[PDB]
DNA sequence: ACACACTCTCCAATTCTCTAA
DNA sequence: TTAGAGAATTGGAGAGTGTGTTTTTTTTTTTT
């Protein structure tokens, strides 16, 4: 009967007072948060002993129960009203486990009853709804009552109940074995671990792997219970802004991309889209789309693709599309018969799941235009209406969309006009903040150094690498610019009166000069639009310097960027 | 049915050739179903021996090995030796590569033959899908969109949607030769544009959003527009457009010719080919296969800084003579000549210096990769 | 929908109403309810629930009239007359059968990105019955009624007494064109439930 | 948890037989 | 001659056991 002396072991363990006292101030803290599980890290367990650390990873039930009494013993002696609060404590666990890291490919069999540390990206979930533990019922002629454990009449407030939800782990598909599909895994959550992951999120998950029973076939099915889920995705900052010796946001862009040569003014406007605007209310209930939305069109071989699988590793919450392998029920979202409860439910696309976030479309002229009448909503007001599965719901699909196209002809041609070689609708074309055209010119002088650059690029081997090896199947630092970006999408800053004044008299200039000018030497009429555009990207330039004011600078570098858009050759 | 315990797990895929060793048993009012238990499991066709490792470093050690190679492909098909020169570099392939900020670089390549009638193309593909480690042959009429790269569909049991994988996603890592190549629909044609140059496949129906893999090569055979070349008509003997025809690292036209010396040599090599089907009672296809997965996993190249220099150099004449030729002409080439070819004559170099398992490539290795390209694509242009 | 947290799908609760608090409430009606949180009765050890309702609670003139529509738009002085008249209405004549609608029915022909999308919504805005849709058949319930699993919806059907606006009427489709010509003949629709031939005011 | 089909048991109703009113 | 008590055979009232149970992607012909 050991597992006494193996709780005592964990009691004594907990009892750190005498020895610089952190797991009694967690528990302290736990108390004064009306909590009742606690996280253990396990390289503390080790460190103090070895022999129970050890086993504990190989025997994951029979010692974490005693680790559980241990504690509720503990906060008890703490204070016995709190510990009577309660029915029972748990204990998670953090750290490194070493050998039982894995993944859903290789988890097997042999796994069975080890504690286990699973890492994947989330597919799906079901419904939160109750379990009952433990039932009560009554008798008022007779002050009489009974209990059970998993005449009267039941007391549903004597009785009690706890939550119960179940999701789906994939393996990463960079890691997939070649010419073979992911495997996955299927996670229960349960009490306080309901709805802390959503589809598309990479998680973490610890638990211990165990069978479920199913005459018998002799045959199981295989779950991972969890036991915790973890989720993954100022004074440099300070100083770096304070500087003001240059216009920083101009080294921003510079350092986008560097893999990338040439194409500054695609790299400020990509910046900007990254940075974003704001949004407006009025008193009438009306609003001002905060978002950005950019168009590339241009002949092969000019890196177009390159820049959109670019942004996708470099903004938080991306997600990619090709306009051949896509669908418009998958882009908005589709009706799902759950397996768990028998039920019919919506399930998110690609839209839906980019809210508050980028959606890039590559190929997009290969669309049905059947595809473009659901894009078009969500892109102008950043909504998706449904109608299906007994259930009529305004969703929120609240994002930008880059995009990148190739000419009519494969080929764009001098001798036709910008709206002949541009194979789209006008009235799409009008959704759009910023279309950029771009083009192969063959200067040698430009090709040299491009040549050169990307000759550089191929001779290159990391320094981990040595001499003669080959990889397996399966300027501003990156670090400092994410953490720059993250910091500048709070500011919020507002517009001056001297910026409101010149947008509107260089808006009146650029209208008269436009009314001079004629469909063969532009790409787009300009109306108010051109307005929001303009308000738009001055905003994000003055976020990019933190500025809580919208400054003159900012106006100018703004209309400058649409000057370049609309009236260039 | 078979059955499968233990060890055996994950020991073999769909499409393998097997020899199978196992105990027979089984599972209107009579009927039962039956099955087997395997026992053991031997894959008709594993790590390398020591032995055979000593052989592969002789291979790679002597000093005409391209030569060697050479005469061991397709060694029926009379003539032809400068293209059976670039299928051997396109079995070897390039090398991949991923950048510091967190791009990737394809390394392997894509060829395509075009051109008259009765001259052994589809012998070349039949060839070259058996002596891949990795291979898979379809033909561009019977082949649907939905089936080159991937398809969704509800499952035969339950009542939810499941992912399939199409020809290019089985032949992950290996050779997917497209026979008829010309007589494919436009709208599936574009099915594979994410595939050839990205390598990977972006999903987004049902309800599900994916990205699957596909790091294949692809090789391919056509017809003139009119049946057979027509030196009268020119560049309208094409008309894939530009979009797909710079994806593809060589383009080689195949013209016949009735010279009469030839014609007496093929006509005897023939006929002795027939008669020496009962008579016959440098390396063998088996001992290429495996010699090939041996340099492919083990040797990773890279440019010496001269060889890189030298490159440059001349890929500024060959975009100056191309812009010249396309001015002077009233019509733009269907054979563009981009940043894409300037990758593809590297791809080359690395494979050269891989069937040596040299560590760098070198100027002799840059002047061999520039003379295969000469010839294929600016014959082409 | 406001409610709902970033990138994830809207929840519904059953609620049961007995006794005096039948008929209060109504479709598309915001409410504020007091009831007791219970699990469903069988006939596993997981179980549905409702909500057991204890109380439901419900959350010259001419010239004047025409320069107080749309006043933030510049010039159309007339137009904004047409508008006030639209609301207004004539007479229906009714002689014995010989029949002339009052109902006023008006349409704007503008040309790209031009001020009209300000005018319509003050006019949406404005009126005290009404409702907009736009002719792409986007994603969502259309024009006429529709079913689910009763029939529900329809931008025709929820503006009855009152005006309904239609955005983009180039782009409708022949189904569109065919129902706007049988409300403006006979201002009723019908669409089948399970082929009966059911039919609905407009 | 709630209905058919089947098997089986023990209690006491119906008749034989002997006896008294 | 008419009627009641003691013994033997048989029906059926009752219990126990075993078992069953609209909503999305892809192809093919012929209409445009
Ligand atoms: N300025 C450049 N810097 C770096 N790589 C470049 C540059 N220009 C072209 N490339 C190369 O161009 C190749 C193809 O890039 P990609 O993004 O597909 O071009 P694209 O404009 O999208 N052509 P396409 O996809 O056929 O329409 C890549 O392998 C790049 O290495
Ligand atoms: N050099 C050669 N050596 C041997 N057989 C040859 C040669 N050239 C042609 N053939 C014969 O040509 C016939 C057709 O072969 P095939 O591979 O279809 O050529 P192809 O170019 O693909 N013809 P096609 O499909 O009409 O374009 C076969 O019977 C071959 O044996
Ligand atoms: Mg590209
Ligand atoms: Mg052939």
């Amino acid at each position: 009967v050991e597992l006494r002396e193996a709780q005592r072991d964990y009691l004594d363990f907990l009892d750190d007072e005498e020895d610089q006292g952190i797991y009694q101030s967690k528990v302290r803290e736990l108390i004064s948060d009306n909590q009742y599980r606690l996280i253990v890290n396990v390289n503390d367990l080790r460190r103090k002993n070895e022999k129970r650390a050890n086993r504990l990873l190989n025997n994951a039930f029979e010692e974490l129960v005693a680790f559980q009494r241990a504690l509720k013993d503990f906060v008890a002696s703490i204070d016995a009203t709190y510990a009577k609060q309660y029915e029972e404590f748990y204990v998670g666990l953090e750290g490194s486990f070493g050998s039982k890291h894995v993944s859903p490919r290789t988890l097997t069999s042999c796994f069975l009853s080890c504690v286990v540390c699973v890492e994947g990206i989330v597919t799906k979930c079901s419904l939160v709804r109750p379990k009952v533990v433990r039932s009560v019922h009554y008798c008022p002629a007779t002050k009489k009552t009974i209990e059970r454990r998993y005449p009267l009449e039941t007391e549903y407030g004597l009785s009690v109940y706890k939550d119960h939800q179940t999701i789906t782990i994939q393996e990463m598909p960079e890691k997939a074995p070649a010419g073979q599909l992911p495997r996955s895994v299927d996670v229960i959550l349960d009490d306080d671990l309901v709805d802390k992951a959503k589809p598309g999120d990479r998680v973490q998950v610890v638990g211990t792997y165990r069978c479920l029973p199913g005459y018998t076939s002799g045959t199981f099915r295989t779950v991972l219970i969890a036991c915790n889920v973890k989720q993954m995705s100022i004074a440099k900052i300070k100083k770096f802004s304070k500087t003001r010796s240059k216009d920083i946001f101009d080294q921003l862009a510079k350092s986008l991309a560097p893999s990338i040569h040439g194409h500054d003014y695609v790299k400020k406007a990509i910046l900007c889209l990254l940075l974003g605007g704001v949004e407006r209310d009025l008193e009438n209930g009306s609003h001002i789309r905060g978002d950005i939305n950019i168009l590339l069109i241009g002949d092969p071989s000019v890196a177009k693709s390159q820049l959109l699988r670019y942004v996708l590793c470099t903004a938080p919450r991306a997600i990619p599309t090709t306009g051949r392998g896509s669908s418009g029920v998958g882009l908005t979202a589709a009706v799902t018969t759950d397996q768990e409860t028998g039920e019919r439910r919506l399930e998110a696309g690609a839209m839906v799941l980019a809210d508050r976030g980028v959606v890039c479309i590559d190929e997009f002229d290969k669309m049905s235009d059947m595809d473009r009448t659901a894009i078009h909503e969500v892109m102008e007001q950043g909504r998706v209406t449904i109608a299906k599965a007994g259930i009529h719901a305004r969703l929120n699909a609240r994002c930008s969309v880059l995009a990148a196209a190739n000419p009519v002809y494969g080929r764009y041609d001098q001798y036709k006009t910008p709206m002949e070689n541009i194979g789209l609708q006008d009235s799409l074309l009008s959704r759009f903040d910023l279309l950029f055209i771009m083009l192969d010119q063959m200067d040698p002088e430009q090709d040299r150094e491009i040549s050169d650059h990307v000759l550089r690029m191929h001779r290159y081997r990391a320094p981990g690498e040595q001499d003669g090896d080959a990889m397996p199947l399966g300027m501003v630092s990156a670090a400092f610019m994410k953490k720059y970006i993250h910091v500048a999408k709070i500011i919020k800053p507002v517009l001056t009166q001297e910026s409101a004044t010149y947008i509107a008299e260089e808006y009146s200039r650029l209208r008269s000069q436009d009314s001079m000018s004629s469909d063969t030497a532009r790409t787009s009429p300009v109306t108010a639009r051109t307005l929001e555009t303009l308000i738009r990207l001055a905003t994000a330039h003055a976020k990019a310097r933190m500025s809580k004011t919208v400054d003159l600078q900012d106006a100018e570098e703004a209309v400058e960027l649409v000057q370049y858009a609309y009236f260039k050759k | 049915q078979l059955y499968c315990d233990r060890y055996l797990c994950d020991k073999v895929v769909p499409g393998n050739r097997v020899t199978i060793m196992g105990i027979y048993s089984i599972k209107g009012v009579g009927i039962r179903s039956s099955y087997i238990r395997v026992l053991g499991i031997q894959v008709d066709t594993g790590a390398v021996s020591p032995q055979e490792e000593e052989e592969f470093r002789r291979l790679a050690a002597l000093p005409n090995v391209y030569e060697v190679i050479s005469k061991s492909i397709a060694p029926s098909i009379f003539g032809g030796t400068d293209m059976k020169k670039a299928i051997a570099c396109l079995l070897f392939g390039g090398s991949r590569k991923r950048l510091p900020d967190g791009l990737t670089r394809r390394g392997d390549i894509n060829l395509l033959m075009l051109g008259d009638p009765g001259t052994a193309k589809s012998q070349l593909l039949k060839f070259v899908e058996k002596c891949s480690p990795i291979g898979v042959y379809t033909s561009g009429k019977g082949s649907s969109a939905a089936g080159l790269t991937a398809s969704v569909m509800r499952d035969p049991s339950s009542r939810n949607f499941i992912m399939e994988g199409g020809a290019m996603v089985l032949a992950d890592g290996g050779v997917v030769c497209i026979d008829e190549f010309d007589k494919m629909r436009e709208d599936d044609r574009v099915a594979i544009h994410e595939a050839m140059e990205q390598q990977t496949i972006s999903i987004a129906k049902a309800g599900i959003t994916t990205t699957l893999n596909s790091r294949c090569s692809v090789l391919a055979a056509a017809n003139s527009v009119f049946g057979r070349w027509d030196e009268t008509k020119g560049e309208d003997n094409i008309d894939f457009m530009p979009t797909i025809l710079s994806r593809f690292d060589m383009i080689f036209i195949v013209k016949d010719e009735h010279n009469e010396e030839r014609d007496v040599m093929l006509a005897k090599h023939v006929i002795t080919l027939h008669v020496s089907a009962l008579t016959q009672t440098e390396i063998d296809l088996a001992k290429l296969k495996k010699f090939i997965a041996y340099c492919r996993v083990k040797c990773g190249p890279r440019l010496s800084a001269e060889a890189a220099e030298k490159l440059k150099n001349r890929y500024i004449i060959m975009r100056s003579g191309a812009r010249q030729h396309e001015r002077d002409s009233d019509r733009r080439s269907s054979i563009p000549i981009t940043v894409r070819q300037l990758e593809a004559i590297v791809r080359i170099a690395e494979a050269l210096s891989k069937m040596k398992l040299q560590p760098f490539a070198t100027e002799a290795d840059v002047e061999e990769a520039l003379r295969l390209f000469q010839v294929s694509t600016l014959d082409a242009a | 929908s406001d409610q709902v947290p970033v990138g994830n799908i809207p929840r519904s609760i059953t609620v049961l109403v007995e006794g005096e608090n039948t008929r209060i409430a109504q479709p598309g009606d915001h409410v504020s309810v007091t009831g007791i949180f219970l699990p469903i009765l069988r006939t596993g050890l997981l179980s549905e629930t409702y909500l057991e309702a204890h109380r439901i609670v419900k959350m010259d003139f001419y010239e004047k009239l025409a320069a107080s529509i749309a006043p933030e738009i510049y010039g159309h002085e007339d137009v904004k007359k047409a508008l006030l008249l639209l609301l207004v209405g004539g007479v229906d004549q009714s002689p014995r059968g010989m029949k002339i609608r009052g109902n006023i029915n008006i349409c704007l022909m503008g040309d790209p990105g031009v001020a009209k999308s300000q005018l319509l919504s003050y006019i949406d805005r404005l009126a005290p019955r009404s409702q907009y849709t736009t002719g792409r058949g986007s994603s969502g319930v259309g024009l006429t009624a529709a079913v689910l699993r009763t029939l529900e919806g329809g931008a025709l059907v929820l503006a009855d007494q009152g005006v309904c606006c239609i955005d983009e009427f180039d782009k409708m489709a022949e189904a569109d064109r065919t129902a706007i010509h049988e409300v403006m003949e006979q201002q009723t629709i019908s669409i089948a439930k399970a082929g009966i031939l059911t039919t609905l005011n407009a």
